[PDB]
């Protein structure tokens, strides 16, 4: 996904 | 028998000790990682000693 955000799993 | 797969969903481990939810792209038997695809569409080779199914045990 762009523009998309990761984050840490759970 | 394979344990991994192009498709699949995966945890991810990465520099920061964390785990991160992924998908396999590409799968290197001779170096034993795969190129995987991050949420923010990122792509990074991983150790398979650092990648497991998302999916539930079954």
């Amino acid at each position: 996904s762009t523009g998309g955000v990761k984050k840490p799993h759970r | 028998r394979p344990r991994l797969w192009e498709g699949q969903d995966v945890l991810a481990r990465w520099t920061d000790g964390l785990l991160y939810l992924g998908t396999i792209k590409k799968v290197d038997s001779a170096r034993e990682v795969c190129l995987v695809q991050f949420e923010d569409d990122s792509q990074f080779l991983v150790l398979w000693k650092d990648i497991s199914p998302a999916a539930l045990p079954g």
